[PDB]
């Protein structure tokens, strides 16, 4: 069979960048595909046989290559080319590669918010923590009860590009039965980010206003 | 122009089967092979196989075998010929079998390009597999500190949820985030809008969850304490 | 100097005006007679690029023999899409006859004398003619019929082996005979007898050869993963009766050489139906009941059409099965050697 990597994953793009990626395939002497996919819709096939453009596509998609090695090339990126990326050979498929807008600046911003009386009552709590934007995507959100340190009870939300402003946003919500939300007091969100001179904590106490 | 419309979203229980057909329609139904490839989330792409509609014949991916079957079937009208569905047999489901399935073909426009230069996409037939059964969300506020507001959607099943405030009349510092699986088999996931601390006296916000599955609608107010 | 070209060709052939046959009817009026004395001037020092992939003469074969089985071949009901035509369905005289194609003033056919040639690459040896050799009509699906056996060796042709859509054809050097038979006496039933020890020796080198174009792996072969009864079976026609037979015994990977007891005469279930799949890619057509008597069709085995069954690989091993369904590549198998250039 043949392998196909499709390295790097991700580059940040500022409006009239260009973009040069490699589809280095495991066996030459074939050739490639390329297609444009905005995630929640279909694939748009852009660049078809290593180097020819398909109906109806602007010639701003610019594909060659030869040997294993292949390139796609944009020239002045637009609003809707912000999507995913990947390359074909035959019925041996690619992984990816996603692209991003560029600054953006480095600091998150934090909300917290406790679990509802209404949700106590069916016997579960769910802490949820809010972050807007935070660029770079290395985020490392630590929860804290009462001082203790949690981990392998929360679950992360990522990406959603507003091509208005470009900005980010992140949850990570914590998961406690009601049992152990009344056994403690204290619940803290620490958000450790590389845009952050020191790490930033978002707290409150159980039963307080 | 050429069009590939797939049948409806698909949940399966485990150890079950599923038959998705993909109607054609602006070229002629003979001259083309289709393939049915599957959207693997977080996964890429797998080709399942490819049908000649000439006589049906198949070839099925070596990872697939003994769970795939597909079948043609052309028009009935004599007034819309040419046209025909494609259908896609799925057997003996399980975890991994959970992704978006498409159908494509081929574009018509070269001769020495090899048969597998998908330009033809379907809409696309989203398929989830699990022992989980349609259930309605509940609404639990994310009420805004005393020192943004929203609303968690937690425990439903299947996707998707829609997200609106005030019936559509607050869109801007909305951010509906995407849904994550819970160890339960229940999706979840978390909305929320950042307004004016000075109207949280004086304006109503009001998050409008749609699930159109299990056929629930909530109307919910959020407000501090 | 001469360039690559396309134009239309004209048909030869030795068919009889008194002749009832189907072939030699269409022959008589669509044809002229063979040339006595064909020509072939070897080129020297000139060497060419062919391709029977994209080559015109096939297209043309293609367009004839349509014609006449249009002409000739016409069923009691045929659908016409979403209703049907209700035509006129006597029994007839059926066995193809060679059909030379010719090429006219200002051109000339070239062909490749390379006896190893695989179809795509350049030849060393090629030589100008002006009529192609005998070829038969012979439609058929998994199994080519009466026609060209290899100059030397088995050799394995395909426009892209990495590309699993792409047919197989496997050309033999040895043919071996297959006598179909429906006896006199359930009238449906027939069967086709084929010598087994000729035939596994012949499918050991195929192979043996095969395993050279994939990587020195074993081969295995399988029955088909599905379709219609004519690309699933061994479908083809004798004396105008639509024959159908499953080859699941003749592709026997047990029995291959190895454990060493499989000799014998081995038989295929064969039936004959009167409801077919037209391969003019028309639909469905009925024909009447078949005719009194011992139909016996005793062919040549010169061919194999496979398509490798591609996915993930993991393991060392390729499947293939056998089956055709493009009746182009019929005509490939024998055209393969020749092009039409223009004459500067
Ligand atoms: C082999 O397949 C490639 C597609 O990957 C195609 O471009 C090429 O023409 C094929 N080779 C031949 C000799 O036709
Ligand atoms: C036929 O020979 C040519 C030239 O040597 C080569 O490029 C091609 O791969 C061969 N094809 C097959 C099917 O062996
Ligand atoms: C030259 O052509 C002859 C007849 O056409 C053929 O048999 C022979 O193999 C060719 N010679 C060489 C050296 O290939
Ligand atoms: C069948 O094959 C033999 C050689 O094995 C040949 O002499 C005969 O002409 C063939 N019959 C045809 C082509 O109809
Ligand atoms: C047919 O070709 C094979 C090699 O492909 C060779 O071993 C065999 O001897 C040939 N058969 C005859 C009868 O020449
Ligand atoms: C073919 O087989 C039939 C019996 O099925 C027999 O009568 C006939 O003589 C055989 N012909 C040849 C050439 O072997
Ligand atoms: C099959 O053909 C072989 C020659 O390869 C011959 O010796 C043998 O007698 C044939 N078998 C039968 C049953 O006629
Ligand atoms: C052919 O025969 C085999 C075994 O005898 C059987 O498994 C297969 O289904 C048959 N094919 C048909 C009836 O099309
Ligand atoms: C394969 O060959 C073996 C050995 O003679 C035989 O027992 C078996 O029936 C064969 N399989 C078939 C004919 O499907
Ligand atoms: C093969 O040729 C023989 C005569 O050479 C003929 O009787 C037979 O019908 C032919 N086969 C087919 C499938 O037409």
């Amino acid at each position: 069979e043949i392998v196909l990597t499709q390295s790097p994953a991700t580059l940040s793009l500022s409006p009239g960048e260009r973009a040069t990626l490699s589809c280095r395939a495991s066996q030459g002497g074939n050739s490639l595909n390329w297609y444009q996919k905005r995630r929640g819709q279909t694939p748009r096939l852009l660049i078809y046989d290593t180097s020819r453009r398909a109906s109806d596509i602007p010639e701003k998609f610019v594909g060659s290559g030869s040997g294993t090695d292949f390139s796609l090339t944009i020239t002045k990126v637009g609003p809707e080319d912000f999507a995913v990326y990947y390359c074909q050979q035959f019925e041996f498929f690619g992984l990816g590669t996603t692209l991003e807008i560029n600054r953006t600046v480095a600091a998150p911003s934090v909300f917290i918010f406790p679990p509802s009386d209404e949700q106590l009552k069916s016997g579960t709590a769910s802490v949820v923590c809010l972050l807007n934007n935070f660029y770079p995507r290395e985020a490392k959100v630590q929860w804290k009860v009462d001082n203790a340190l949690q981990s392998g009870n929360s679950q992360e939300s990522v990406t959603e590009q507003d091509s208005k402003d470009s900005t980010y946003s992140l949850s990570s919500t914590l998961t406690l039965s009601k049992a152990d939300y009344e056994k403690h007091k204290v619940y803290a969100c620490e958000v450790t980010h590389q845009g952050l001179s020191s790490p930033v904590t978002k707290s409150f106490n159980r039963g307080e206003c | 122009e050429v069009q590939l419309v797939e049948s409806g979203p698909v949940m399966r229980k485990p150890g079950s089967s599923m038959k998705i057909s993909c109607a054609t329609s602006g070229y002629n139904f003979r001259d083309f092979s289709i393939h049915w490839v599957r959207f693997n989330r977080r996964y890429g792409f797998e080709w399942i196989g490819w049908i000649k509609p000439m006589w049906g014949a198949v070839n099925y991916a070596r990872q697939l075998q003994g769970r795939v079957s597909m079948s043609r079937l052309f028009s009935q009208d004599l007034y819309y010929p040419d046209r025909g569905t494609a259908y896609l047999e799925f057997s003996g489901l399980t975890s991994a079998d959970t992704a978006d399935y498409f159908c494509v073909r081929r574009g018509s426009s070269c001769p020495h390009c090899g048969d597998f230069h998908f330009e033809h996409w379907g809409q696309g037939t989203a398929v989830v597999v699990s022992a989980a059964s349609t259930k309605g969300p509940s609404v639990f506020p994310l009420a805004p500190s005393s020192k943004a507001l929203g609303c968690l959607v937690k425990d439903y099943f299947p996707e998707p949820v829609t997200v609106s405030w005030n019936s559509g009349a607050l869109t801007s510092g909305v951010h509906t985030f995407p849904a994550v699986l819970q160890s339960s088999g229940l999706y979840s996931l978390s909305s929320v809008v950042t307004v004016p601390s000075s109207s949280l006296g004086t304006q109503t916000y009001i998050c409008n969850v749609n699930h159109k599955p299990s056929n629930t609608k909530v109307d919910k107010k959020v407000e501090p304490k | 100097v001469w360039k690559d070209a396309d134009t239309t060709l004209f048909c030869a052939s030795d068919a009889k005006a008194h002749e009832t046959e189907v072939h030699n009817v269409w022959a008589t009026h669509a044809c002229v007679p063979t040339d006595p004395n064909p020509q072939e001037i070897h080129l020297e020092n000139v060497t060419e690029n062919f391709n029977m992939w994209k080559n015109n003469m096939v297209e043309q074969m293609q367009e004839d023999v349509i014609s006449l089985w249009d002409q000739s071949l016409q069923p009691c009901v045929k659908l016409t899409g979403g209703s049907v035509i209700k035509q006129a369905c006597p029994k007839i005289s059926f066995d193809p006859i060679p059909i030379h194609y010719c090429t006219p003033a200002g051109y000339v056919i070239l062909k490749c004398n390379d006896k190893n040639f695989n179809g795509t690459g350049p030849c060393k040896n090629v030589s100008s003619v002006q009529c192609t050799h005998g070829i038969k009509p012979v439609v058929s699906t998994q199994l080519l019929l009466n026609g060209s056996l290899a100059e030397e060796e088995i050799i394995i042709r395909s426009e892209n082996l990495t590309n699993n859509a792409k047919t197989i054809i496997v050309h033999l050097n040895k043919s071996v005979e297959i006598n179909c038979t429906r006896p006199s006496n359930d009238i449906r039933k027939a069967y086709c007898e084929i010598n087994g020890t000729k035939w596994n020796k012949v499918l050991k080198q195929v192979t043996e050869k095969l395993k050279e174009h994939f990587n020195n792996k074993t081969i295995i072969f399988q029955p088909p993963s599905g379709g219609d009864l004519e690309i699933t079976m061994h479908h083809f026609n004798c004396r105008g009766e639509f024959f159908y037979c499953n080859t699941t015994q003749l592709f026997n990977n047990t029995c291959i050489g190895n454990m060493k007891g499989c000799n014998g005469t081995i038989t295929l279930p064969c039936k004959i139906k009167q409801i077919i799949n037209m391969w003019q890619g028309t639909g469905q057509a009925m024909y009447a009941p078949p005719i009194d008597g011992k139909i016996n069709c005793v062919s040549n085995i010169t061919g194999i059409l496979l398509t490798r069954d591609g996915g993930a690989n993991n393991t060392s091993n390729e499947t293939f099965r056998p089956g055709g369904g493009n009746i182009k590549d019929n005509w490939r198998s024998e055209l393969y050697k020749y092009k039409v250039v223009q004459i500067e």
